RNA sequence: AGGACCGAACCGACUAAUGUUGAAAAAUUAGCGGAUGACUUGUGGCUGGGGGUGAAAGGCCAAUCAAACCGGGAGAUAGCU
RNA sequence: GCUCGCCGGAAGACCAAGGGUUCCUGUCCAACGUUAAUCGGGGCAGGGUGAGUCGACCCCUAAGGCGAGGCCGAAAGGCGUAGUCGAUGGGAAACAGGUUAAUAUUCCUGUACUUGGUGUUACUGCGAAGGGGGGACGGAGAAGGCUAUGUUGGCCGGGCGACGGUUGUCCCGGUUUAAGCGUGUAGGCUGGUUUUCCAGGCAAAUCCGGAAAAUCAAGGCUGAGGCGUGAUGACGAGGCACUACGGUGCUGAAGCAACAAAUGCCCUGCUUCCAGGAAAAGCCUCUAAGCAUCAGGUAACAUCAAAUCGUACCCCAAACCGACACAGGUGGUCAGGUAGAGAAUACCAAGGCGCUUGAGAGAACUCGGGUGAAGGAACUAGGCAAAAUGGUGCCGUAACUUCGGGAGAAGGCACGCUGAUAUGUAGGUGAGGUCCCUCGCGGAUGGAGCUGAAAUCAGUCGAAGAUACCAGCUGGCUGCAACUGUUUAUUAAAAACACAGCACUGUGCAAACACGAAAGUGGACGUAUACGGUGUGACGCCUGCCCGGUGCCGGAAGGUUAAUU
């Protein structure tokens, strides 16, 4: 059956990506929160 | 003109192997360790200059390094590039 | 003229069509060509604002002279040409400093035919003057509301205005609704009725004629959960309510006009 | 010519048996419907939660839907166990 | 290694997406692998991805995104102009052969091609952010001409058969060659040329558009394939020769014709239809400002350059999505032989596999199948399931009907093989030869050779000839829904939804209505033969009475009644 995680890299970078992160002030903040707790990985980007 | 610099720079070792070894004595090609930012035209001028060689012409790839595992913990090698660098038949390198 | 079709498939039983041999069978002229992608019914916002909107054939846009601005110079009636855009039939004209344009095609109009505008044009169909220039009892179309603006009354397939009266600067007309609105006199119109009157005559016969037109189904209310419409609910087919749209507003009979800026110019509501 | 006919690909899912700590959190086998159209499909895009979308089943919106998910008010309140 | 079995429109081959070293070699067997493991997509180490032409980058735009100023909004923000991004689409150029353990249109060999920078020569009006052309476009259908490809014959090399026969009308193997360059054919489109004039193309134009004469009758464009060259080459059966027995050195014959033939090409064509079928750049052309014995343009030649990144490997799957080495899911390309209408189905080729526990035994019972006396729906809620029917041609086919249907109604007959007609017919194709020719890829004639249904007559075998696989059960009465469609992803596919049609009602355009504190946007680049809402639901015959209640519409005298004063 199809599953619901159909990979492809341009989709995922335009929706989770650094730079759609940092076109918004709400995904501006979602990198301060990660930042803050202190991931390794900020974004889906690498 | 590329600078005497960036010439030195731009060599990093010579590549052994069996295709290495093959290449150089079947189609008079050395095997070239080279920056990782280095164009053909920079390798070209860089080989000529410092090992005295007239080149015909520059073929490179880049290698992506390995994942490897060390002491149960997970790293990687870096890239590198390397390059196929034809003499001009008499050169003898 | 309309054919009925034989019926050598259920979805062939019902069609009737009309067939015009006077079309052009060839492409459109394609300087006077634009495209305009279909929208869904849908705004700016993304969101749905008219239902019932989607798919149907790619169509080109025809750039249509509305203004018909080209006064003093005749024109000859190139040829009759289809428009998707529209339920009437435009027609290629050729001007004689060697300008096209496309114009409406009024009733009766055939290729060969001349075509003038402007206030020292013939009265006869097809011609465009201001209607202080219109004879009273005057059958025109593609009719101005601003001087300048360009046609914006009359002009679907077989439609028409009447010129009722002529007092100062104001035409009073009867338009097809059956209203009597007031227009300036320096408005322009075209003399005729739109052609293609048996445009209403043709029977789509089945769901997908309809669907080759951007039309999408509609669903009626009472078909519905309540959740979902004012007519939604019911065990079996219940009604009990006084109809309303999806949006609560009486639906039989309630008026919704409400333009003080425009009532004076209307004499007499359509009724 | 045809929302025409029979029938593969392709799309679907009417019956039965199996399976039900499955090979599988919806399938397999044998049959079954459509198969030039209101058809089907790849890539990309748009619509956001009392909101969307719905040929309308309260269907669907990431195995979640008569109001998604995540974090917060938050140790809600619980005459109940 | 030999044998057996399975797939073969796939269970073969090449990719995109996704993955990311899983690729190759060596080495090891703890764990991982549903068993063992010497093996592995496992551990460890080393190796491996070579481009002017393939792809990306790049130029160009779609949907859509963002958006200088700006407009709008408590703030955050929303929208949008100029623009700028954004492929799933448009835009230059490379082929064949050889080669590695592992890359190859990338390396080597041979033979090409494109675009640009210079410089020499010759000629010369160049010039854009502007104008025009072009790019540039649908569905269906029909046919011709071709090719890929296949079959047979010919040819070359070899063979003479484990058991009757096999020097022949016998058997086996091979019978391949590209881009490019030249030529310009089947087909398709279009009348050409010169002269004068002009309210159009945001100005000009010699370009496009329009008008008026003369003149000639063929001029142009496009275009598969073929042919020649590329190629005295390459490849090539085999033969000879090494092995550290996994692979490699030398040498090399023939390499043709006929017939069949696409879903590929001519064809972005042609015919027809209505539901009327992107954009922009590259490209061609025209001028403006302007440059003006400069620049620049055209042509030729020589020279230089063509960067960067990807390239291993899997890719219907043990490497992707499914927690698994999971009977699931996953877009594109290719399409051999016999039979067959066929990409169905059966059996095979090339190629790939036997699905990572085995070995016995031959109880009940479960699952998946085969057969079955006599009966034949008696079973059961119900013929559920099973059994049965099943092809082509021909004959023949009822009520009813909207005249299309119903209909494949129902039912019935023929069907293998051999010979004759005719040692291969009708048809299709068509060599040499022969004549003519606005002379070539020409025409007419002629039929050799090749291919090749179908019918009739005669015979013949079997229980059975549509023999396997494959492949409708049929008829009658009645409810519902007109019909094709849609739906509860995962217990409901239906009489439910939709539907064409009908009706009522709103709406005069800054439309009603909808999304939006707004600006705006959709409706619609539409304009009452239009658009929205509501109900009904093809079609036929029809749709009666009630306005008291609730709603809606109209009225505006009178009574009552807000802020205000
Ligand atoms: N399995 C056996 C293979 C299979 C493939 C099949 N095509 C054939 O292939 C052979 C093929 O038949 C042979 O052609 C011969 O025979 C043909 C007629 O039969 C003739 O037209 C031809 N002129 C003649 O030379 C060829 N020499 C070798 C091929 N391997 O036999
Ligand atoms: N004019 C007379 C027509 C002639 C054509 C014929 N096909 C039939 O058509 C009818 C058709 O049979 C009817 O189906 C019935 O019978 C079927 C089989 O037994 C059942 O599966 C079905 N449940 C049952 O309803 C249908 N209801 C209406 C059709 N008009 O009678
Ligand atoms: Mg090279
Ligand atoms: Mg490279
Ligand atoms: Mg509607
Ligand atoms: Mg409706
Ligand atoms: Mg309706
Ligand atoms: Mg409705
Ligand atoms: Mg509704
Ligand atoms: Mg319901
Ligand atoms: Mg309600
Ligand atoms: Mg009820
Ligand atoms: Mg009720
Ligand atoms: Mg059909
Ligand atoms: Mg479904
Ligand atoms: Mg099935
Ligand atoms: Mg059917
Ligand atoms: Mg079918
Ligand atoms: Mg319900
Ligand atoms: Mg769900
Ligand atoms: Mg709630
Ligand atoms: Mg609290
Ligand atoms: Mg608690
Ligand atoms: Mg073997
Ligand atoms: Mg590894
Ligand atoms: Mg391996
Ligand atoms: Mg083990
Ligand atoms: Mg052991
Ligand atoms: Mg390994
Ligand atoms: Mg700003
Ligand atoms: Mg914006
Ligand atoms: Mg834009
Ligand atoms: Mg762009
Ligand atoms: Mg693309
Ligand atoms: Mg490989
Ligand atoms: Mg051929
Ligand atoms: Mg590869
Ligand atoms: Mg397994
Ligand atoms: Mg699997
Ligand atoms: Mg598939
Ligand atoms: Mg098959
Ligand atoms: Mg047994
Ligand atoms: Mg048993
Ligand atoms: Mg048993
Ligand atoms: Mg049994
Ligand atoms: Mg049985
Ligand atoms: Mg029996
Ligand atoms: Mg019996
Ligand atoms: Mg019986
Ligand atoms: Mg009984
Ligand atoms: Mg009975
Ligand atoms: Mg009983
Ligand atoms: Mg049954
Ligand atoms: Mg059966
Ligand atoms: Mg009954
Ligand atoms: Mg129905
Ligand atoms: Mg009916
Ligand atoms: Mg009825
Ligand atoms: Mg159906
Ligand atoms: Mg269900
Ligand atoms: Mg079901
Ligand atoms: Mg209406
Ligand atoms: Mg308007
Ligand atoms: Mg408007
Ligand atoms: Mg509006
Ligand atoms: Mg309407
Ligand atoms: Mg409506
Ligand atoms: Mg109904
Ligand atoms: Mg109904
Ligand atoms: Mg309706
Ligand atoms: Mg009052």
């Amino acid at each position: 059956m199809k599953r619901t995680f159909q990979p492809s890299v341009l989709k995922r970078n335009r929706s989770h990506g650094f730079r759609a992160r940092m076109a918004t002030k709400n995904g501006r903040q979602v990198l301060a929160r990660r930042r803050a707790k202190g991931r390794a990985r900020l974004t889906v980007s690498k | 003109m590329i600078r005497e610099e960036r010439l030195l720079k731009v060599l990093r070792a010579p590549h052994v192997s069996e295709k290495a070894s093959t290449a150089m004595e079947k189609s008079n090609t050395i095997v070239l360790k080279v920056a990782k930012d280095a164009t053909k035209a920079e390798i070209k001028a860089a080989v000529q200059k410092l090992f005295e060689v007239e080149v015909e012409v520059v073929n490179t790839l880049v290698v992506k390094g390995k994942v490897k595992r060390h002491g149960q913990r997970i790293g990687r090698r870096s890239d590198w590039k390397k390059a196929y660098v034809t003499l001009k038949e008499g050169q003898n390198l | 003229a309309v054919v009925k079709c034989k019926p050598t498939s259920p979805g062939r039983r019902h069609v009737v069509k009309v067939v015009n041999p006077e079309l052009h069978k060839g492409k459109p002229f394609a300087p006077l060509l634009e495209k305009n992608s279909k929208s869904g019914g849908r705004n700016n916002n993304g969101r749905i604002t008219t239902r019932h909107i989607g798919g149907g054939h790619k169509q080109a846009y025809r750039i249509v002279d509305f203004k018909r601005n080209k006064d003093g110079i005749p024109a000859v009636v190139e040829r009759l040409e289809y428009d998707p855009n529209r339920s009437a039939n435009i027609a290629l004209v050729l001007y004689k400093d060697g300008e096209r344009r496309y114009i409406l095609a009024p009733k009766g109009l055939k290729a060969g035919d001349q075509i003038q505008s402007g206030v020292d044009a013939a009265i006869k169909p097809g011609n465009t003057l201001p209607m202080r220039n219109i004879p009273v009892g005057s059958t025109v179309h593609n009719v101005e509301m601003k001087p300048g603006k360009g046609g914006q009354l009359a002009r679907s397939a077989g439609t028409y205005v009447q010129i009722v009266a002529r007092d100062g600067a104001y035409v009073t007309l009867r338009l097809r609704s059956g209203e009597m609105r007031k227009v300036e006199a320096d408005c322009r119109a075209t003399l005729g009725e739109v052609g293609n009157a048996e445009h209403m005559l043709r029977v789509l016969g089945k769901a997908g004629a309809a669907r080759w037109r951007g039309v999408r189904p509609t669903v009626r209310g009472t078909a519905m959960n309540p959740v979902d419409h004012p007519h939604g609910g019911g065990e079996g087919r219940n009604f009990g309510k006084h109809p309303v749209t999806p949006w609560g507003v009486q639906t039989k009979g309630k008026k919704t006009r409400s333009n003080k800026r425009t009532d004076k110019f209307i004499v007499r509501r359509r009724s």
